[PDB]
């Protein structure tokens, strides 16, 4: 116990879903089919683990800041921690919403340990799932500081496109969704997210007719703050 | 398929 | 342990220490005391873990890039794993080398799947010291970085750096016990939870450090 | 203390 977070709370926290599917004309930005499924998937494994979900879809990039920081001034006494999933068009460092981009962190510094109170020692957990970069995976043949107590879960490394299928959702978040209702409530989020990391690894290849995005590969990448072990007992 |  | 990294190697493997204390004046950098405690302890805990340590001393860029990159043309057949300890002045992205800098990109990009395929699923780690103010090719890497992006890292002359003093003592007690990740939160809370900085300076005074793991890990890693 |  000494080293896990404790969890004996009334609740174990809100979970903040960003969904972005439809975008203004000037962004440039196309629809995002699949990402209702997502969406739809997350809210289900998400609730299976405790958390109480509420989604938000095609928010501009006022609403997200307005959303997440009016999450921060709620009072989380009684929760365990944290959590908010961003579904969007992304490059590196920012997300976007309907009418343009916001920097991702500026969204989470309103849960900072300075600003956010009631979540000072709780794990605060932001899934990311948009490109972070241009690049792409060919694969190859097989007191306290302010930012502790953070973990980003990307569902790509830095520079690098993240996958979507229209009719299935994203990968990561297919693979984060199947991880979590098979051992959620059984393995520390760093297991789980390890295991997330291999099946999107292993267990997806892009399908394209156009050649230049045709067979490629995908990791993400989890950045951890935390400072003790995370159990969704 | 698309990428984010 | 279709969960865990296979062990089965007839060697741990490769662990390079960069020790960079002494730079040239053009850099306008200082002399990183407590440094050469640290390398000594990290010699020590990763040779524990069964690592096949060397240690080199105040490197050029341009070094620090050859040995890494020499280090990533070596057979790695027969090891389970590499590591990289660097400890130095840094800023942004880089490290410094004792001559300017050098992206820490470039000295861990030797180490891509398409390019070391000896370590191809094998668990590549790299531990830094310094401040910072079919399979996928960038799979099977983790990052240890003593503090999070746009803060500094601690260095106590007398006793060394927060994190590797941290690092070596979580390694020492733990490290035949427990998988990387749950080492490395506990050098998280140790960091965060003990240290504090002491400055006659107060924009140097009373200051906190969280460090950052960054994994692109597949697998679950024990040192057995 | 120093920083790095
Ligand atoms: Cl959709
Ligand atoms: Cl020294």
């Amino acid at each position: 116990a000494t080293y896990q977070y404790n969890m004996n709370f009334e609740k174990l926290g809100k979970c903040i879903i960003i969904n972005n599917k439809n975008f203004d004309k000037v962004t440039g930005m196309g629809v995002r089919n699949g990402t209702d499924k997502d969406a739809e998937a997350l809210f289900k494994c998400f609730r299976s683990l405790g958390f109480d979900v509420i989604v938000y879809n095609d928010c501009s990039c006022a609403k997200m800041q307005d959303l997440l920081k009016k999450a921060s001034e709620e009072d989380h006494t009684n929760a365990a921690c944290f959590a908010c999933i961003l579904l969007s068009h992304g490059e590196e460092n920012v997300i976007y919403g309907k009418d343009g981009v916001t920097p991702i962190k500026d969204l989470t510094a309103h849960f900072r340990g300075d600003r956010c109170k009631t979540l000072l020692e709780k794990p605060k957990l932001f899934f990311i799932q948009a490109c972070r970069g241009t690049e792409l995976d060919d694969g190859i043949q097989a007191k306290i500081p302010v930012e502790a107590d953070f973990l980003f879960a990307y569902s790509t490394v830095p520079g690098y496109y993240s996958w979507r299928s229209p009719g299935r959702g994203s990968w990561f978040v297919q693979a984060l969704c199947s991880i979590l209702e098979e051992h959620g409530k059984d393995l520390e989020i760093m297991q789980i997210l390890t295991r997330v990391n291999d099946r999107v690894a292993r267990h997806f290849e892009s399908q394209s007719d156009d050649p230049h995005f045709h067979e490629k590969k995908q990791i993400p990448c989890v950045v951890s703050m935390l400072t003790k072990e995370l159990y969704f007992s | 398929d698309e990428v984010d």
